[PDB]
């Protein structure tokens, strides 16, 4: 509890800052750079429908 | 041409069977072969859990004192099960269970139009005893994949933070295939025979499947009669 109440000191003079976290899923779409371990490289062109 | 008509459908288990139609001509067993396999990949009533109000937790990336897998987990195990409905096009279930063990998917408050195909499907687990969790499962039924992100414009104002919102995979089929061979009629130059062999979840039946598609096929062919 000590670390807690008094362990918010920051930085001389702004004391209180304000740290807020965004978590943003990024995925898979048409322009992503995908490759191997072996060295081949990539970028999908159209990521098509399992149809075809 | 001389129309097609459906041999016996070869129903062998929920997870995968096989439609066959006898009376197909040169060359069309090919033809509604990639064409249906389109309909069936595309068009498709499937359920998916959508909504997951959770009663401690207010964001996925939590882990409620007493469960085991963390809550985004949890929630893909929910994309992992399998579920047909049959009236309502929108229901809620319930998960209440407190005390250590595997939560499959029959303690939750299984709704008479809710019927799961795998009943044995464990969804996560519990470590603790006294840890009651209970949270209302929102699945509904459209089709098609059908993600928040392109729902997120509407958003129906989610200012409520209990509210996680997961991926809607309208997606019954897993893997088609369609058989094509020699059809054995005695009477006719040559002739067809598709045994489509289609994998499903185990959510949506054949037949019910290929009237449907039939029915969208319907509509399709509407306007080509009609220049």
């Amino acid at each position: 509890r000590r670390k807690i109440t008094q362990g918010d000191d920051l930085a001389p003079g702004v004391l209180k800052i304000v740290k807020v976290y965004l978590a943003v899923k990024r995925r898979i779409q048409p322009g992503d750079k995908m490759a191997g371990r072996h060295g081949n490289k990539g970028v999908i062109s159209k990521i098509n429908p399992i149809e075809d | 041409f001389l129309k097609p008509r459906l041999v016996d459908i070869e129903q062998v288990s929920s997870t995968h069977a096989k439609v066959t139609l006898e009376p197909l001509e040169r060359g069309f067993g090919h033809t509604l072969g990639n064409a249906l396999r389109r309909i069936l990949l595309s068009s498709m009533p499937g359920c998916a859990v959508t909504e997951v109000e959770i009663d401690g937790v207010l964001h996925e990336y939590s882990t409620k004192e007493g469960v085991q897998e963390d809550i985004l987990e949890i929630l893909l195990n929910l994309k992992g099960l399998a579920v047909r409905v049959q009236g309502k096009d929108e229901v809620i279930l319930t998960l209440n269970k407190s005390g250590i063990g595997p939560v499959t998917a029959a303690d939750i408050t299984h709704d008479g139009d809710v019927e799961i195909v795998k009943p044995q499907h464990v969804i996560c687990h519990l470590t603790d005893e006294n840890a009651s969790i209970s949270m209302r499962i929102k699945v509904q039924r459209g089709r098609g994949y059908v993600p928040a992100s392109t729902r997120i414009h509407s958003e129906e104002d989610e200012r409520p933070i209990g509210r996680l919102l997961v991926d809607a995979c309208y997606s019954p089929v897993e893997r088609i295939a369609y058989n094509v061979e020699a059809a054995r009629v005695e009477q006719r130059t040559d002739l067809d025979k598709l045994v489509i062999e289609m994998e499903t979840n185990g959510t949506i039946d054949p037949e019910e499947a290929i009237r449907r598609a039939a029915t969208i096929l319907a509509e399709q062919l509407e306007a080509f009669v009609d220049l």
